[PDB]
Parts: C-alpha cells; structure tokens; sequence
RNA sequence: AAUUGAAGAGUUUGAUCAUGGCUCAGAUUGAACGCUGGCGGCAGGCCUAACACAUGCAAGUCGAACGGUAACAGGAAGAAGCUUGCUUCUUUGCUGACGAGUGGCGGACGGGUGAGUAAUGUCUGGGAAACUGCCUGAUGGAGGGGGAUAACUACUGGAAACGGUAGCUAAUACCGCAUAACGUCGCAAGACCAAAGAGGGGGACCUUCGGGCCUCUUGCCAUCGGAUGUGCCCAGAUGGGAUUAGCUAGUAGGUGGGGUAACGGCUCACCUAGGCGACGAUCCCUAGCUGGUCUGAGAGGAUGACCAGCCACACUGGAACUGAGACACGGUCCAGACUCCUACGGGAGGCAGCAGUGGGGAAUAUUGCACAAUGGGCGCAAGCCUGAUGCAGCCAUGCCGCGUG
RNA sequence: CCCGCAGAAGAAGCACCGGCUAACUCCGUGCCAGCAGCCGCGGUAAUACGGAGGGUGCAAGCGUUAAUCGGAAUUACUGGGCGUAAAGCGCACGCAGGCGGUUUGUUAAGUCAGAUGUGAAAUCCCCGGGCUCAACCUGGGAACUGCAUCUGAUACUGGCAA
C-alpha cells in the first residue's frame, strides 16, 4: 500500500519463485536416496547420497537451508544407507 | 551433581514413564503453621528398575517428552 | 550493536543526561546494560559537570560498543588522564 | 416466476436471510413475479443486529430466479434459487448497501442502478 | 545519618453497662459538577464504545552498487544573443546533481493499545539441546566464466486501478566452474560447500588515453570467538466458585522414521496402558503480569494512569511468503463485516501512530512549531528522513511559589 | 535573567456557625415553605427553614458528588467471639486430614548459622548538590524485609531403627 517499499512486495516474490524452485529440486534429489532405501539397492543408494550431498551443503552455504539442516539430512541418510548396505 | 532430588516413588507401573513424589514442609504464608506441600515429577530410569515404595534420587536434565526434564541418580531402600 | 548514549533524564529546559550502554535499537529512555556515567550541560561553573567511569566504557568499546556523537566529544573533552 | 407463498433468499446486508412473497405488485389479478419486477414480503427470518426484524412487511425487487430471463436472441440466464433485494416501503429503493451474488442487466432500471453499481456480476 | 511510630467522636435507654451495625474527624484522585476565578514553574489530560473514521502528516535513504537522463543547474567541439566578453540553443550526461527503474540496507525499530490470555504469560530462582543483522577478535579467502531482466523503444487494452505483445541493456541481481579447512557427513579411508566489487589520490614506464601499475580506503566469501538479541526446559509463586468431582486416545510413556537453529507426542508408525485429580483436576466466572502506586504505626487492605521492564494484540477469522529477525502497526494472500471511487465493465481502503471528526459519556486538549538538542534509519561524507523527540497551544485537573498592596 | 517607565494603579471568592464541630443574633415562616453526613430541626419568641448583621473556617480557589484505605480489634495472622446478646451440628461411630507420652541411636527435610551469587533502573528513605525559594532536577548512600547455591550446627519438629 502507497509507501515506496511497494517494492518489497513485488521483490519477495521474485526471491519466493527463486527459492521455491531450488528448494524443490533439492527435495527431489533427497527423495531419489529414501527411494533407495526403501527398494534395497545399497548402490543406487550411495549413488543418490553422492549428487545430493553436494546440492544441499550447496544450497545451505547459499542460505535457503542455512547449516545443520543439511547436516542431520547427510547424517540420517548415511545411517539408513549402511543399516543394511 | 548441581543439585538432586530425594522423594518416594508413588508410580513404577509403565514402561520407565516413572513419577516421583517429593515432600517439603513450608511456612503458611500468612497463618505461619507448617503445611505438607507435595511435588510430582516425571523421571526417565532406562530399564525400568526402581518400584513403588523406593526412595530415589533424581536430577535435572533436558526434556525426554512433553512432561520429563529429569533422569534417575541412585534408588534408597525398597519393600516398604 | 551495544552503544554508549545519552538517555535525557532532565527536566523541561534544564536537561541532564544520564550516559548509558545499551542495545542501540531501543528507546532513548528506555531498557539499557548499565550505567556509565552522567552529563550536566547546565553544569554550572562552580562544581560538577561530567562524571564518567571510562575503564567501563573502555571495557565495552573493547567489546564492540560504538560511541555516540556528543559521547565522543564528552570522553574527548574530559582529556583522558587529567 | 414467484408468487405468494413463495420463499426467497436475500441478496443484501438487510439481516433479513428468508422472505417469503406476500404479494405479487403490478397489476389486478398478476400472478407471477421474475425477472425483476417488485413483490411485497413478509420477513420469516433475520439476522440478531440487521437493518430489518423477522415479521417486518414490506416490498423488494426480484433479482434473481430459477427461471431466469431469455435475451433478445433465445438464450437463458437460469439461476439455482430465487433471491431478491429488501426495498423500502413508500420508496422502493434498497434498505441495503451491499449486494451478494450475481445479477442480470435487465435491473437496468433506473431505481435500480445502485443495485448494479454494487454487486459482483454479470 | 537512612521506615525511631499507633488518639477518638455521634447515635438503641428514663438512665446504665454490654453486645452490635450505622455515621463522623484523616490521608488519597488521570476525577465530574455548582459558584468563583489574577500570574508563574513542574506535571497530568478518553477512566466510557478493542465504537466508527474525512483530510494532512507518522519510513526511508544510498549516484562512493547499477544502466542512466526527465526535471534544473551550470559548463562544451561547435552553432551564437551580439550592446566584442557581459553572453543565447541545437544539442552533447561532459560533472554538479537527480524523477522513474534495478540493487543495497532499514520498513521485526521507534510510537499505539489492554482485546484475548489464570498460562507458549508474568515475577523469583535456575537449567541444556540452539540460532544470532548491523559492531567487534583471530585466520585465510577473494580465481575464471555464463545465460537473464526492469528501465527504455515500438505496438496495443482500459474511465481508473493497472495491464498485453515483441524486442533491447548494466551491476554489489542471478547461476555454473574452479579453489576447500582449524567447516559439514563420516570411527576412518574418503566425499562435499563460497564470494563483488566501488571509490580517493599517485612517480617512473607506457598502453587500444578508457586505464594497467602503485597506493590507501570501503564493501564481498569462509571458519572459530566475543558482544547483544532471541528460542527453549524445570521448580515455586502469581484471582474467585463444589449451587462444578471427576478429567484425559497424541491422551501418558517406549521404540523407530520424519522434523526443527535447537530438547521434545513436535509429528508419524508400531508397542506399553498409562497421565491428571480434593495439596482442588475438569467445568464455570473475572483478569494482561511486574517494578511499584495509595493507604495503614505495623501487619495488612486497595490498586496496576502517567515512568521503566516483560507479555500480547494491529478492522474480524485464517494462512503463510520474504528475511538474521515477522507469521509483519502504516507488507502480501483467502474468507468475513463495513466504507469509498466508477465512464458500470471494474477498482480501492483500516488512526489501538500524531493531530482532527462523528458517536458514546458527568468528563478528558491544537487538523501547531522544529530536527536546534538528545536518540533512531540510511550515506565515506556532506546530508536526507524521523507526530520518536524537543517545544509550543488548550483545561485551576493537581502540586508548588507569588500577587491582589 | 537584567535595567528603566506609569500609577495602588488590572487582580477575592466559596462553605459553614443546633450537637458531633471552630463560629449568634434579629426579621420572615408557622408540621407550611423547607433542612438534613449522623442525631434530628419546622405547629408564634426557630442560634437547625429563607433573608439580613455579625462571626468561624479555607483562598484562586471553595463546596457537592463519586472512589480507595483509615479510624473498624466491624473476618481479629499480628488482633475477636459462640450459657442467657450473632454463633456448639439432636446424638453418636469413623475414612481422609490435623495433633500426639516416654528413651536411646541415626537422618538432616522443617528450623538455625555462615559464605557466595542474584534481588533491573526509577520510586521510597538518609546526607548532600542545582534552578531567587518551593514544587522540580541531580550526586552518593541506605533499603529492596525476597530467592537460590554451597558448608556447617542437631535443641525442637519431620523421616528410619529399636
Ligand atoms: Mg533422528
Ligand atoms: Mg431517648
Ligand atoms: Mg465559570
Ligand atoms: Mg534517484
Ligand atoms: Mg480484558
Ligand atoms: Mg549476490
Ligand atoms: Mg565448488
Ligand atoms: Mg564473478
Ligand atoms: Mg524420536
Ligand atoms: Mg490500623
Ligand atoms: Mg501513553
Ligand atoms: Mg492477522
Ligand atoms: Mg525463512
Ligand atoms: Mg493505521
Ligand atoms: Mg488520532
Ligand atoms: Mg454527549
Ligand atoms: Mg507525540
Ligand atoms: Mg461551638
Ligand atoms: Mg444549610
Ligand atoms: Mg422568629
Ligand atoms: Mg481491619
Ligand atoms: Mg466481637
Ligand atoms: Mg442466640
Ligand atoms: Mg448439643
Ligand atoms: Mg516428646
Ligand atoms: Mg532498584
Ligand atoms: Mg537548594
Ligand atoms: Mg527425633
């Protein structure tokens, strides 16, 4: 409403599109691991684990998922993975 | 230990979900007779181990639930 | 960040500031860390007039305080040592 | 196509929520009402602080109906229920000042034209 | 030196003593009314309808991030007003500057209110599992690329709000790629992540005369600290009622998955059958809590304006997005209630910011001045903004002083 | 804030006067008009109504109303009562609850002691300082009677034992 920072409106919106779109991808790439997991293929499983690591260690340093979150996500993954591979 | 807690058990029965009873003597704030002021809390014991009528102590940790902030120390004395 | 500042406690015309460090993001007059000294402008020339615990305010702009404008000028204005 | 005994729903913020049509205006021995022709009603239902009290007698303009107006060229507008829009007694002119659901041109009357000024649609 | 301070009277009786209510002298007030009314200093000023609101103002700033010229200011090869040094327009963004736009930081502060809340609250005292913008310590970073886009141009739809096509372009917008430890996962071996430039002045030397180069400044990335801010857990205390005695299925606990910055029934699946309760649960009624304020010799009683702390709310219900921080007081989205605009097709708005208005009431102020001070935002700065604030205006509303001899 | 200028020149009101309660007479009125916090005044001499003279009290205020606490030991913890004045349940048995003879040992929760931390600033209070005084402003103390932690003391109370 009629105050200059209109603007902050219409740019958090590009910033939503932005993150969303990031932030989805990733949540795929984490999804192709617990798919493994559930299938069995300790591999496929390793496989997954080694593209993903690096896109959310990625995206936290840019800040849609900042630290840790990352972390418990590798952590978990990493013991699902050799429970039984 | 940054302080501890002694109370009787009052509940062993479920699964380590044990609760204890601790019991002070205060001032009535007003009427100055010494009342009964009871404290039921919530204490984690792995392997459940303690039973009703044991006195305990008990010690401040972080949350285990919704309802436990504490963990077991040492149980005293049983078949009361 | 914490600042060094003057709260005006003074009185309609006769302002008397205390000098305080607090989060720069509150009021003027309001929740502050501690007290660090105080400023009568209107001082007079017989005693008083700007007392001032420095090795605090030093203790604070060690630990990252910035000082105000008219502070500064004050601290700057006690000399230092005499 | 309403007459007496008919219920109505409200179109307006009059607190009136179900009319029913104690007279069918116009015209000696008229029967039906539609389109958006006036009626006289009598108020079974209203809201607990509304402009209008349940028992309340007095006229509205029927703005919608399940049978609905034919255009100039065949078609239909149809409606799923009858609605209409609380008027003033010796007046018409809505006791209202907003109006809810859709409306059709034919309100193009003049007293009317706060009726379509306000109003989502058609 | 520093709470060292406590009084009674009237009234049942013909009279009496007792019992016992009523009344009175005292302090206190954000007060009102009636009569009266001189001046000043400090203070106080919608207690009611968390009723509804016309209009102005209450949040911007940075050209030292970016392409930039539309306004007005100068200057310019050169065209000129010509009254031969005073100077006019074509243009040219050349720099002083600067509407609009991108970007940055602030719009989470400051200011309002007391609705909800008997506890995601508050007060006291503690605890462990976390994040933390600007500011600050330490240690190294800061390579090399890529595709966009607003502005603008053309065409075009609307009364307006504001749009549709197609191009076109810069960066501290954006994304890869490199680099990768004292960081993250991992017992290890290993694997994996980042960034941006912008100014100021300058000797050779010289360059495509723009600059490299030197040099200092400022911003940018990473890790570990500080500082502050905030999240969370426990205990005690913090109104009333039994003409409310039983309450409870995510309910209580466990195991695992998921989730959060973080512990956690936070969530789920499965198991155990628990958990609360007369030391008052549940239900109902009322209520923001504190410091303190008034009174009282005290103990108490009463109270929570003005000042400061915490919480909570921002038309009503609900939501999340952006962000270090919000489920956002002058942000967004949905529903609702209600109001304004209109060319009738569609649009817009939320004073519990300041002033002001209607309404309610016994009753509560000016649509003022200024950023000079202090304090806040942004900027290297100069500065710009700041109804925070500092002042002024109104009322004997109070305190204090003074006068009317 | 300072100096000059004129001329007492512009500047006093409100409640009360029966007792409680400081302050008294006259006229009018006549259970009327009316007053009133409580008692209670008014029917022919009204210090109580209304007016007047006088007086008492406060003063740019004064009265009235509203409101909290006080006096009220009238919810009595400090600090009260129940034969006849308000008040012993018609009587009993008893769960919970409260309380509990006497001895030794032990415990250290109640209780007591010390130390440490904390109890925001303002406010209150004491001693000062600054506005011509005062209100107001300010330095510094004192106080916040509280809470927690640690270590101790063991008479009393609580726990355990016999
Ligand atoms: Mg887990
Ligand atoms: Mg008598
Ligand atoms: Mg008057
Ligand atoms: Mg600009
Ligand atoms: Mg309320
Ligand atoms: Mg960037
Ligand atoms: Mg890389
Ligand atoms: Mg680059
Ligand atoms: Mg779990
Ligand atoms: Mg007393
Ligand atoms: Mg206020
Ligand atoms: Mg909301
Ligand atoms: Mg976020
Ligand atoms: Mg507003
Ligand atoms: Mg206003
Ligand atoms: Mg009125
Ligand atoms: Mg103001
Ligand atoms: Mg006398
Ligand atoms: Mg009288
Ligand atoms: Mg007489
Ligand atoms: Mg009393
Ligand atoms: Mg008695
Ligand atoms: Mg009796
Ligand atoms: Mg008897
Ligand atoms: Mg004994
Ligand atoms: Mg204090
Ligand atoms: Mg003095
Ligand atoms: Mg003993």
């Amino acid at each position: 409403n009629i105050k200059s920072a209109k603007k902050r409106a219409i740019q958090s919106e590009k910033a939503r599109k932005h993150n969303a779109s990031r932030r989805s991808m990733m949540r795929t790439f984490i999804k192709k691991v617990y798919a493994a997991i559930e299938a069995g293929d300790k591999a496929a499983a390793q496989k997954a684990f080694n593209e993903m690591q690096p896109i959310v260690d990625r995206q936290a340093a840019k800040g849609l998922i900042h630290k840790n979150k990352a972390a418990r996500h590798k952590a978990n993954l990493t013991a699902q993975i050799n429970k039984l591979a | 230990k940054i302080r501890t807690l002694q109370g009787r058990v009052v509940s062993d029965k479920m699964e380590k979900s044990i609760v204890v009873a601790i019991e002070r003597f205060v001032k009535h704030p007003i009427y100055g007779k010494f009342i009964k002021r009871t404290t039921k809390l919530h204490v984690h014991d792995e392997n459940n181990e303690c039973g009703i009528g044991d006195v305990v102590e008990i010690r401040e940790c972080r949350p285990l639930s919704k309802t436990k902030s504490w963990t077991l120390v040492r149980v005293v004395e049983k078949a009361v | 960040m914490v600042t060094i500042r003057l709260a005006r406690h003074g009185a309609k015309k006769r302002p008397f500031y205390q000098v305080v460090v607090a989060d720069s993001r509150n009021a003027r007059n309001g929740r502050f860390i501690e007290r660090v000294g105080f400023f009568n402008p209107i001082a007079s020339e017989k005693e008083e007039g700007t007392r001032l615990d420095l090795d605090r305010i030093a203790h604070w702009v060690g630990q990252g305080a910035t000082i105000s404008d008219r502070v500064a000028a004050l601290i700057k204005e006690v000399n230092k040592a005499a | 196509m309403i007459q007496e005994q008919t219920m109505l729903n409200v179109a307006d913020n009059s607190g009136a929520r179900r009319v029913m049509c104690i007279k069918v205006l116009g015209g000696s021995h008229r029967r039906y009402a539609g389109v958006g022709d006036i009626i006289k009603i009598t108020i079974k239902e209203a809201i607990p602080r509304g402009k209008v009290k349940k028992g309340d007698v007095l006229k509205a303009v029927v703005v919608r109906t399940k049978k609905g107006v034919r255009r100039p060229d065949g078609s239909v507008i149809r409606f799923d229920g009858n609605a209409c829009v609380l008027l003033n007694n010796n007046s018409e002119q809505p006791i209202g000042t907003r109006i809810f659901g859709p409306v059709t041109r034919e309100l193009r009357s003049e007293k009317f034209m706060k009726i379509i000024s306000l109003a989502p649609e058609v």
